[PDB]
């Protein structure tokens, strides 16, 4: 019964105690559905707490640090179980055993618990946790230690309500520049997704990852054969373009738009929507950025993606279509007329989503005023392809400013 | 998030 298990791990013989802590162990990590709420109201996690401190007994620390760590593996109220136990200042000190074993463990409850929640981590963060975590990171390191470790950094980057602490942040960033050059593949995808986290916490995040020097080395992870690394990488650049121009700039001077002619014939949808975003957010920028695009000839892709792509790339791409008008020339935008842009465009005008239909009637309205000389073509293009019955049916829309936009654009540019 | 350590 788990009655004489508890008592047994009180007990000052130390071959019961072990056995009990072991048997507690073993039904916490037999099965992956374990009973960790029996198990805490045994009260048996100050027993494994106390157990932590037996530097003399190895085998103990690491039989009561496991048992720890699958408790709080499960919901948020077992892991404040275990916190609540004052277990996480005893692991913050075997962190610092000198057996590999003991210190792996420790690290892998102090993820459990840092995955918890952004104040959970804070508070493991102000009892110093990140020196010490990354003070593991080695050549001489077992890839499975340096993998549990990359996963706690990850839990660490993870949360931004509220972020890390700007020092964690200044602290992580250099073990980060350190494992994006490693050749696993599980500790890229780590080291990616924390870059992914840190970088969609503002710009001012994004500003210290381009400060580290670490861009250089993330944009090739765009041409990384494993699709996984593929998908961080991708958040991640598309997160730095969200920010300034100059920042996005960065991106564009790692020479990050090579990459893309693969990312947007990509066989998976959500690549090529990932990256229609991220270049609609260099749309988004300066004439240079946008002409940027226009010389790696990714337009023609983008388009055929409006046409023919799943809805949620076809969004990013109208957004990057419209995007474009916000500083392009009117030569920029004379390209696009060139590339037929217009029928793949307005069929987007139908669809439910009643953002897809404002930004599509931005974009018309905003080519419409740039291309004075050829506005009279452009209507009948936009005619040609039963535009005009669109943008007339829109009229009848819920939205406000759909139909006042559709009225506007049939006043303007189809009376005359 | 959250890892348990299954005997392998």
């Amino acid at each position: 019964s788990l009655e004489a298990i508890v008592q047994n791990a009180s007990s000052d013989n130390q071959g019961i105690q072990l056995s009990a802590v072991q048997a507690a162990r073993k039904l916490l990590s037999s099965d992956r559905n374990p009973p960790i709420d029996d198990l805490i109201k045994s009260g048996i996690l100050p027993i494994l707490v106390h157990c932590l401190e037996r530097d003399d007994n190895p085998s103990l620390q690491f039989e009561a640090a496991w048992a720890l760590t699958n408790i709080a593996s499960g919901t948020s109220e077992q892991t404040q179980a275990v916190v609540q136990s004052n277990a996480v200042p005893l692991f913050l000190r075997l962190l610092h055993s000198p057996h590999q074993n003991v210190c792996e463990q420790a690290v892998w409850a102090l993820g459990n618990i840092i995955g918890d929640g952004p104040q959970c981590r804070d508070y493991v963060i102000s009892l110093g946790v990140v020196k010490p975590l990354l003070s593991f990171i080695s050549p001489s390191i077992p890839i499975t230690f340096l993998r549990n470790v990359t996963w706690v950094m990850v839990n660490l980057c993870r949360h931004k309500d509220p972020p890390p602490p700007m020092e964690t942040i200044q602290e992580i960033l250099p073990a980060l520049c350190v494992l994006i050059h490693h050749t696993d593949v599980n500790i890229l995808v780590d080291t990616v997704w924390a870059l992914s986290y840190l970088t969609d916490a503002g710009n001012e995040q994004i500003q210290m990852v381009i400060d580290s020097g670490i861009v250089p080395h993330l944009v090739p992870l765009l041409s990384h054969q494993e699709v996984k690394v593929q998908t961080a990488a991708l958040r991640a650049v598309g997160n730095i373009v969200t920010g300034t121009d100059e920042q996005t700039q960065v991106v564009l001077n790692c020479d990050a738009l090579s990459h893309f002619p693969a990312l947007l014939t990509h066989p998976k949808e959500k690549i090529n929507k990932e990256a229609v975003w991220f270049l609609s957010n260099i749309t988004a920028g300066n004439q240079q950025q946008v002409q940027a695009v226009i010389d790696a000839n990714l337009v023609p892709m983008i388009i055929h993606l409006l046409d023919k792509g799943d809805f949620g790339t076809q969004k990013e791409a109208a957004w990057a279509i419209s995007n474009l008008t916000i500083s392009g020339r009117k030569d920029q935008v004379a390209y696009l007329i060139q590339q037929n842009v217009i029928p793949p465009f307005c069929n987007l005008l139908t669809v439910k989503d009643a953002q897809v239909v404002q930004v599509v009637l931005d974009g018309l309205s905003n080519i419409l005023k740039m291309a004075e000389d050829e506005a009279e073509t452009i209507g009948n293009l936009i005619e040609e392809c039963g535009g005009l019955e669109k943008i007339e049916q829109l009229q009848n829309h819920e939205n406000e400013d759909i139909y006042k936009l559709a009225y506007e654009i049939i006043d303007q540019f189809f009376s005359s | 998030r959250k890892r348990q350590k299954l005997m392998p």
